């Protein structure tokens, strides 16, 4: 009995986060293919300036 | 955090801990003692 | 490693991943103000294991993520039974009755008489010679 065993050698990032608004999410976008977004706002790259 | 070394990161196999805990730990032996009582209880009416 | 070490390893090279929480874009502090949820509690970097923090990020990095709520037991008295308190303020902790086991390192007693008794013992050995 008890609770399963658990391996904290693996790391899952969804265990820290306890709120769904911070967590990165892919989404549909309509304007071009699909995007990640969070509260945080959209995964991005950075340009050249 | 306290005690955060208080637990493990590798998984505990806890079936197993119970098992050594059971293997290193007194044994009474009620099989040994049930024959000598009979012994004893046979020798002291029937033989004796 | 002391502050200004950590100030001219983190203006070397202010690309650094370990010198990203240091040093942050202006755009990652302003998305934190205006989110109303500091910077340093959820950027990636700033987690990392190698990525180094002077004392005061540190310090205001201990404030993100902590609970503020208190119990105050009275006169607790047990008998014969198991107690355990667990302050879950409804944080989608869920009920754990998981029992700790451990490693019962027992040392077994064994069935030795005092040999004090040795020489009583042998008295009684004695007391043959009265049936003779």
């Amino acid at each position: 009995g008890g609770t399963p065993a658990l391996d904290r050698r693996v790391q899952d990032v969804n265990d820290t986060i306890s709120d769904v608004k911070q967590k990165w999410r892919c989404v549909v976008y309509p304007g071009n293919g699909f995007v990640s977004a969070s509260i945080f706002g959209f995964q991005a790259e950075v340009g050249p300036n | 955090l306290s005690n955060s070394d208080r637990f493990s990161t590798v998984p505990v196999n806890r079936a197993k801990v119970v098992q050594h805990n059971i293997k290193h730990s007194f044994d009474l032996k009620l099989h040994l003692i049930s024959l000598l009582s009979l012994l004893v209880i046979w020798i002291l009416i029937v033989a004796i | 490693m002391t502050d200004e070490q950590i100030y001219a390893f983190c203006d070397a090279n202010k690309d650094d991943i370990r010198c990203k929480c240091i040093y942050p874009d202006k755009s990652i502090v302003r998305i934190g103000i205006d989110t109303r949820l500091p910077y340093y509690c959820w950027y990636e970097p700033c987690k990392r294991s190698d990525a180094l923090l002077p004392a005061s990020l540190k310090k205001n990095i201990t404030k993100c993520n902590v609970s503020d709520c208190t119990i105050s037991l009275g006169n607790v008295s047990i008998t014969d039974s198991k107690l355990d308190v667990n302050n879950v303020c409804d944080s989608k902790r869920v009920a754990t009755e998981n029992i700790a086991v451990r490693y019962l390192n027992q040392e077994i007693r064994y069935p030795i008489i005092d040999i004090k008794w040795l020489p009583i013992g042998l008295l009684a050995l004695a007391i043959l010679i009265l049936a003779f």
